RNA sequence: AAAUAAGAAAUUA
């Protein structure tokens, strides 16, 4: 549901900088990438040009690679986590099952019987709850345990 | 301002004739209004414009009212008079927008598109990095690097 | 069926340390760092008699010249 | 139309002066004739149906006032907020306009809380139970509910009651900054020099009264100084010493000064101190700066063969965590160490991030509402990610929403900022209220936004059919007269 | 092209100006606005903008645009006589000078 | 009147009380003075 | 509420307390508050089987009376 | 109805005037007063 | 201009800004020799030589 | 078109020929009809009291 | 000084008692605490005083204002269990096909959702698009908050459907659903031309034209 | 909707796309933020309360209202009955899950055990 | 070159 532009504008009569119109390879499109596509100047057709830069299919392919990079980039900035490979024994009760690979079965609910329905795929675990498991060697806990909020405590929002 | 290059100026009437497509596109009109409101100034001409144009849009698919022939031509002239009124109500707006935008850009340390006036700062059109090495309309040579309108600290 | 060594591992997404943990990053080696920052303040006070602007590179930062 | 009969109800406030000429608001805010008794049965007096919300000092705001709107005088606004306001809060307050605040139930809660902080030493048990042992609160919600505004209000309550108050109006000025220097006397830490300088400036001028009484328990008495300048004896004097210098000197001075400022704050155990940070969630993870590539530190002969790539390829090096910013270090030091029950963090969250739904194109640069938003896209949970007690904030319920919209429209029109003589083009209040409700979902930022956009509504037919009926009725009247 | 970016920079400028008690640029802006925003007068019958004469050039010809431009170029907004600007102008909708705006409010007090 | 009339005929339509059925109507009216004759300079 | 409107000279709509009373008035007023609270609690403890609670108006009235007593004492 | 609604007239009548008029009208009928009526009435009085 | 922009990315103390907030001169202007005073310089370079504007 | 004059506007088929008659213009505001009906009715009775 | 918390007017008192009585019947969403109940009552009274203000400002504004089978009434087609009704919108014959699932919300918090996303986000907060989706609830004299809707895109998918044509199709889908749900509501809707379908399309692509659609190539006299 | 009411994930094995639950309903359930359904807002509960206790007339749900001027129709059996859970409807869902769902459903067209006991 | 999901309105044989 993005508002951004995913399509390169079609070649036509030369666009110029106007109210309501900008040049085709103007620096403001695709975050200035259009540099890669630009033949500057009053191009002399017969003698000069770089053919791929006016070609619709080629140009659009390039733009599509750039969009893909944008999405990839933002999906990785979106991660706060690493995948760690933990032996079956030591893992929390919810993962003790079989977990079909991606796009293999129906998107899968973590624990329907305990009232948790969410993708097991996207469930993220706290480095602090897995401490005993991930750093057994260390003796004394490296990360201090999470402090949690009493939801039965009388605090400012309960009006007391 | 990101769009820096030399540009082509269109006569006000053709800009207004774009109606819903540009001049009255809701999206654009709203951020004009935002500029005015933020400066603490009523936007009356914008509101007149929005009224006229709103209604233009509502009836835009209807046929015009049936004309009875008159030697007077009072009808034709009254329709015309009303029409040029509306045209002028909108000229005033179009002017306001260019005016305030240039002024606000002067306050924000913004550099305008090539060959553009900013009243206190660049009297003759401001230019830097044009495709052509002289200032287009002065016919004077341009310095490297691009001329600066504002003192340095930010 | 030959033993656990062949049971494929589980892939957990384990979060980075939390905000709460990261808060302690600013107390790591607290004593040593305060005690040191007093000496660095002397180094700074002195250096600032000679020159107008004292860089961290005149104080605690090392940059190898050659 | 009772216009020329209208006199003006004499000016006591900045707010009462915000009224434009009658000609401007006349139809928009209707006049009425009120007949009272003096010396003759009437003497016709013309009053307006609507008037700007009262201008009320924080001490005058009572329980009875919750969900109502109140105003802040312009000069109180200057007194109490030299730093700025919270992120978008000022968008409702252009130069001619009155400065409004909806007093929400959470506003009343924090007002009570601060009013207790004023003398904390007596109320210690009460306070500690109110936060449940944590040091103050973090307020969290969706984008565009009252958060930054709520923080503004807390600064107002605190500073009017003469409490020493740090106010960081936007945290992004630190963690997502212009640039990042390594701090001068703290090895291994960093500064945001521009954030720091501006902070040291406004902090000083806001708290100057109290900060001039403050004597320095630990700062060196030797501070480097130019000829004809004075050794600071106050906390105020120190902050002054921090930001008043010619650059580049300001840069190293500010480092030293921030370190010692926070060292001074943590050493004061008797004087209540309220720390308001908007967008704490930016302080609890990494800044957007990355550690310099080590080859900037080693010096070089040629790029030709050093075995160096710095010129060839860009690469990402681990981000600098905000906890390694010297300022944030100071604050974390106060939070995490016990034996500091002098200090109260009332703090906030910001969800202002750019939108990302699983594909992103490139944003059109002309139409982009999010150009000044942050790039974040990573989730934040105030429970796990902060040591504060979380408080949650929703969208307006209808009682809040109505009061707020009524304000935006009518006090806007009274200030000459709204439809004015054209009032008959826009629909009546009720219809606007209902529709803007549908559009906004009652989210406050959405309400502000859609209130502006109302200028462009196409499909509203009310005034049309009303006008039509008034006409028909007038013509039947003219046929009955005949 | 006025951008949301500029609107945010504008907000911050406006704020910082309000807090430093700088009333002057607000006053220049108020002045500008007062001058150019006055309501334009209904034109007299017989007054219309000239069209381009038919049977001069063929309909696809440049001359058409060349006329339009050269007309609007000659009527500059300083030549618009249908909008009433001047010192002579009475302005019922607006405040006249600095002394009538809210930041002067202390002198308005009795 | 017949309940049928008040079920089907009590709405706005091009029959009953139409909103203007025609293009180019008067959107905006105000009370203003007249401009001078020929305020526009003939030009270029 | 009766006691309240003695203690505060006012009704629903510098003064921290009613003025011009003799000191004995305030003593007797305190006595009265204790008395009301007393019969309140008797009536409550009696009917406890069918649950009975002290309506908000009442409780807050007692509190505002006593606050007025306090401020009288501190001005005196 | 006299309590909660707010009455729109071209010459608004005082709360007390309207209260008295009602009271009079219920006294002139020989009606036996119900406890709820008296209660509501004297809540009118209490807050006046 | 290429290695300069890369070095700025790798110094990291600016970090995300280099491409996003910061503006750089256009290609042909950025290619001028240090000391260039007037814009005319772009057009005063030698045309007898086939460098694709990569010549002084 | 080609080296020949453009046809007059009336020589093209109707621009909106494919839009139904109920759409040009839209009769919206139906919600209010009943309201004003009642209103007017009410007013009539008011105007009798004046007379009679 | 101090303010009192306890109810000020007789009006406040009466409403306060009501709120207590509601709390004792344990109805959903009612405040358990007396402070909350106070805030509630004050806020309510204030809201009604506001409503009275707007009605007055309206009465004053009104004076200074400037100037054969009819329609097919059907039975209701509704899923007896889920209480859902289903309409469809179109525009451009291909590009936009939507389907509205419309159901009644008894809690009075209704919401409209498109392809799993809230209507605000999907139409990009643009008001002149979203009000088109409001219109059918208006024309039918209904409160939009009494209804839950989900719209489904059956046509050509695109990353952004915010644009006026798509909105036209949306409005239509919603209106057809509304008519299947409340049969009589069909008569206002049909008269305001909501249910009416315009048939328009971009011209088919075609290689003869330069742009692929409308523009014939250059001509020269021999 | 009927298919989904009787859906069980254990039955889905060995069927192709027939094994997939109804997209919207399933994805709505899988969403956690949906799981918390707002109470009927204070203004609403007050309004209804006042009309049915103070003023002696209940507020009719839009389906119980009689809208034919000339008839009186039996009130539909679902009129005030069906309750409101954002977990059920309207369909609202996370984008990640939607992607995954759609792709899975395409990739699995051919995983069908035809011949079954 | 164009009155065709776009938004243009008054000088027939
Ligand atoms: N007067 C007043 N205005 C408010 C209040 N809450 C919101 N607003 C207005 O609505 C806007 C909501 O924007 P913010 O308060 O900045 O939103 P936020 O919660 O900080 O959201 P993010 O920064 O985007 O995470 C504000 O700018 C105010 O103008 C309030 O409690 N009182
Ligand atoms: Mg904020």
């Amino acid at each position: 549901v993005s508002t951004g532009e995913f399509d390169h504008p079609p070649f036509q009569f030369r666009q110029r900088h106007t109210f309501n119109t900008t040049p085709l390879h103007d620096a403001n499109r695709f975050g200035g990438r259009t540099a890669y596509l630009r033949e500057i100047g009053p191009v002399n057709i017969k003698k000069q040009g770089r053919r791929f830069k006016k070609d619709p299919r080629t140009v659009q392919f390039n733009v599509d690679v750039w969009c893909a990079q944008q999405t990839l980039r933002k999906r990785w900035k979106q991660r706060d986590w690493e995948v760690i490979e933990i032996p079956f024994r030591l893992v929390p009760r919810e993962q003790q099952r079989v977990i079909p690979e991606l796009y293999t079965d129906i998107p899968q609910m973590t624990d329907p019987a305990r009232n948790d329905f969410s993708n097991i795929r996207n469930k993220v675990y706290d480095r602090e709850e897995l401490q005993g498991v991930l750093f057994p060697a260390a003796g004394a806990m490296l990360y201090p345990p999470l402090q949690r909020v009493d939801k039965q405590a009388m605090t400012l929002d309960k009006y007391l | 301002n990101t769009f820096l290059t030399s540009s082509v100026a269109t006569p006000p009437i053709s800009v207004i004739r774009t109606g819903p497509k540009w001049w009255a596109d809701p999206e654009r009109m709203v951020r004009q209004k935002l500029m005015y409101f933020t400066l603490g100034v009523d936007q009356l001409p914008l509101r007149r414009t929005a009224v006229i144009q709103r209604d233009l849009q509502r009836f835009h698919m209807c046929k015009p009212p049936p004309r009875v022939g008159d030697s007077t031509g009072y009808k034709r002239s009254r329709a015309a008079q009303l029409n040029t009124w509306y045209r002028r109500i909108q000229y005033q707006e179009y002017h306001m927008q260019h005016l305030f935008t240039r002024h606000v850009w002067g306050l924000l340390r913004v550099y305008p598109g090539n060959t553009t006036k900013i009243q206190g700062k660049a009297d003759d059109g401001y230019v830097g990095y044009d495709s052509v090495p002289f200032h287009r309309y002065n016919r004077a040579p341009l310095p490297f690097p691009a001329r600066e309108l504002y003192e340095r600290r930010k | 069926q030959l033993g656990e060594e062949y049971w494929p591992s589980v892939e957990l997404k384990v979060r980075k340390p939390s905000g709460q943990s990261k808060a302690h990053y600013s107390l790591i080696d607290n004593e040593r760092i305060e005690k040191r920052s007093r000496e660095l303040y002397e180094k700074y006070r002195d250096a600032k008699k000679r020159s107008l602007f004292v860089t961290p590179m005149e104080t605690w930062l090392e940059v190898k010249g050659m | 139309s009772l216009a020329a009969m209208y006199m003006r109800p004499p000016v006591t406030c900045y707010t009462d002066a915000c009224e434009a000429p009658v000609a401007m608001w006349d139809g928009a805010i209707p006049l009425k004739e009120t007949r009272k008794l003096k010396n003759g049965v009437p003497v016709r007096t013309v009053s307006r149906t609507y008037s700007h919300p009262p201008q009320l000092t924080p001490t005058q705001l009572s329980f009875n006032d919750i969900n109502s709107m109140y105003c802040v005088g312009n000069d109180e606004l200057i007194q109490f907020f030299p730093e700025g306001l919270g992120g978008r809060v000022f968008q409702t307050m252009p130069p001619g306009h009155p400065r409004g605040f909806l007093y929400r139930k959470e506003t009343h809660l924090l007002n009570l809380f601060v009013d207790k902080v004023q003398h904390w030493h007596t109320k210690r048990s009460v306070l500690s139970s109110l936060t449940n042992g944590r040091t103050g609160f973090i307020v969290d919600g969706p984008t565009g509910c009252g958060k930054s505004a709520l923080m503004c209000q807390v600064v107002h309550f605190a500073r009017s009651r003469n409490i020493v108050t740090l106010y960081v109006p936007d945290a992004k000025v630190w963690t997502h900054g212009e640039w990042c220097w390594p701090s001068t006397i703290l090895p291994g830490f960093f500064d945001a020099p521009d954030a720091a300088r501006s902070f040291l400036k406004y902090f000083a001028v806001a708290n100057r009264a109290t900060l001039t009484s403050w004597k320095l328990r630990c700062t060196p008495k030797d501070l480097p100084t130019e000829q004809g300048e004075r050794q600071p004896q106050n906390l105020y004097e120190l902050c002054e010493w921090g930001h008043r210098a010619v650059a580049p000197a300001s840069i190293d001075r500010q480092s030293v000064c921030v370190k010692f400022l926070m060292d001074e704050l943590s050493e004061e155990k008797k004087l209540p101190v309220v720390i308001v940070v908007d967008g704490w969630n930016l302080f609890s993870h990494e800044t957007h700066f990355r550690y310099p590539h080590p080859d900037f530190l080693r010096g070089l002969a040629s790029f030709n063969e050093s075995s160096t790539d710095i010129d060839l390829y860009p690469q990402e090096l681990p981000r600098i965590p905000a906890s390694r910013l010297s300022f944030v270090r100071g604050l974390n030091k106060m939070i995490l160490s016990g034996d500091d029950p002098n200090k109260f963090f009332i703090t906030c969250t910001t969800r202002d991030f750019k939108p990302f739904d699983g594909i992103s194109g490139f944003p059109n640069v002309e139409t982009d509402r999010f150009a000044n938003s942050l790039d974040e896209y990573a989730p934040y949970d105030p429970e796990k990610d902060s040591h504060f007690h979380p408080i949650q904030i929703g969208n307006f319920d209808e009682y809040e929403y109505r009061s707020f919209l009524r304000f935006l429209i009518n006090s806007g029109e009274l200030a000459g900022l709204g439809w004015g003589p054209l009032w008959h083009a826009s629909s009546d209040f009720e219809r606007k209220l209902y529709k803007i409700g549908f559009l906004s979902g009652r989210n406050p930022q959405g309400v502000v936004d859609h209130y502006h956009q109302e200028l462009v509504w196409r499909y509203d037919y009310q005034r049309t059919r009303q006008k039509q009926y008034l006409l028909k009725r007038r013509m039947e009247g003219m046929s009955r007269g005949a | 092209r006025l951008t949301y970016d500029h609107l945010d920079q504008l907000q911050q400028w406006t704020m910082r100006a309000t807090l430093d008690g700088r009333t002057e640029e607000f006053n220049r802006i108020r002045d500008l606005h007062r001058e150019w925003s006055q309501h334009p007068l209904m034109p007299v019958l017989g007054d219309v903008e000239p069209k381009f004469p038919l049977n001069l050039f063929k309909q696809n010809h440049r001359a058409k645009k060349r006329f339009l431009v050269r007309w609007h170029k000659a009527n500059t907004p300083a030549n618009w006589l249908w909008m009433p600007r001047g010192p002579t102008v009475v302005t019922p909708l607006h405040r006249t000078n600095p002394t009538q705006y809210p930041e002067n409010w202390k002198q308005m007090v009795q | 009147t017949t309940a049928e009339h008040k079920q089907q005929d009590q709405f706005y339509s091009p029959e009953n009380q139409p909103i203007s059925l025609h293009r180019n109507n008067i959107s905006y009216m105000e009370d203003v003075g007249r401009s001078v004759k020929n305020p526009t300079v003939p030009g270029l | 509420v009766y006691l309240r409107t003695v203690a505060t000279g006012r009704r629903y709509e510098g003064t921290l307390f009613a003025e011009g009373y003799d000191f004995d008035v305030w003593v007797r007023l305190f006595s009265l508050v204790q008395e009301v609270r007393h019969d309140m609690e008797k009536f409550m403890a009696d009917h406890t089987l069918q649950c009975v609670e002290p309506e908000f108006e009442c409780w807050e009235a007692l509190l505002v009376t006593l606050r007025c007593a306090l401020d009288f004492c501190v001005v005196q | 109805r006299m309590v909660d609604a707010d009455f729109d007239d071209q010459r608004p009548v005082s709360e007390r005037r309207l209260f008295l008029s009602l009271l009079t009208m219920i006294s002139y009928s020989g009606v036996l007063y119900t406890s709820d009526l008296m209660a509501q009435l004297m809540e009118m009085v209490k807050y006046s | 201009h290429r290695p300069v922009k890369r070095l700025f990315c790798n110094i990291g103390l600016m970090g995300p800004q280099i491409t996003t907030k910061a503006r750089w001169k256009p290609y042909r202007f950025a290619t001028n020799p240090a000391g260039t005073s007037k814009a005319e310089r772009m057009y005063q370079r030698d045309k007898t030589v086939y460098t694709h504007g990569h010549n002084d | 078109r080609r080296g020949k004059p453009r046809p007059r506007a009336g020589m093209f088929p109707d621009k909106y020929r494919r839009v139904p008659m109920l759409l040009k213009p839209q009769q919206g505001g139906q919600q209010y009809f009943n309201h004003f009906l009642i209103r007017s009715t009410n007013d009539r009775l008011t105007q009798q009291d004046v007379d009679n | 000084m101090q303010k009192l918390l306890s109810p000020r007017t007789a009006r406040h008192a009466r409403l306060f008692r009501l709120a207590g009585k509601l709390a004792d019947s344990g109805s959903p969403g009612v405040p358990k605490s007396d402070g909350e109940r106070l805030v509630w009552v004050n806020s309510h009274v204030r809201r009604d005083k506001d409503i009275s203000l707007s009605q007055e400002e309206e009465r004053i504004r009104e004076l200074m204002m400037p100037l054969q089978i009819g329609v097919r009434i059907d039975e209701a087609e509704v899923d007896p269990e889920t209480g859902i009704a289903v309409g469809r919108g179109c525009a451009d014959g291909e590009k936009y096909h939507f389907t509205a699932l419309l159901r009644e919300n008894r809690d009075h918090n209704g919401i409209i959702t498109v392809m799993g996303k809230p209507l605000s986000l999907v139409l990009d907060n643009k008001a002149w698009l979203m009000e088109m989706v409001l219109m059918p609830f208006d024309e039918a004299n209904l409160d939009y908050r009494d209804f839950d809707a989900h719209i489904v895109s059956e046509g050509h998918a695109m990353p952004s459907i915010a644009n006026e044509i798509a909105a036209f199709a949306l409005r239509m889908a919603v209106a057809n659903a509304l008519v299947k749900l409340i049969p009589l509501t069909r008569i206002p809707l049909k008269k305001s031309g909501l249910l009416s379908v315009d048939r328009r399309r971009e011209r088919g692509q075609f290689p003869g034209y330069l742009d692929g659609k409308k523009v014939k190539r250059r001509f020269a006299k021999r | 909707m009927r298919e989904f009411a009787r859906f069980d994930p254990r039955k889905s094995r060995g069927n192709g796309q027939k094994g997939f639950p109804f997209r919207d309903a399933y994805l709505t359930k899988m969403n956690e933020a949906n799981q918390k359904t707002p109470p009927p807002t204070l203004e609403t509960i007050m309004d209804r309360a006042v009309r049915e206790h103070h003023q002696h007339a209940r507020i009719l749900s839009p389906l119980e209202v009689q809208r034919d001027v000339g008839r009186l129709e039996p009130i539909p059996s679902y009129a005030g009955k069906i309750n409101a859970d954002r977990s059920v409807f309207p369909f609202q869902w996370k984008t990640e899950d939607w992607y995954e769902y759609e792709v899975a459903k395409v990739r699995n067209r051919r995983f069908v055990f035809e011949n079954t006991e």
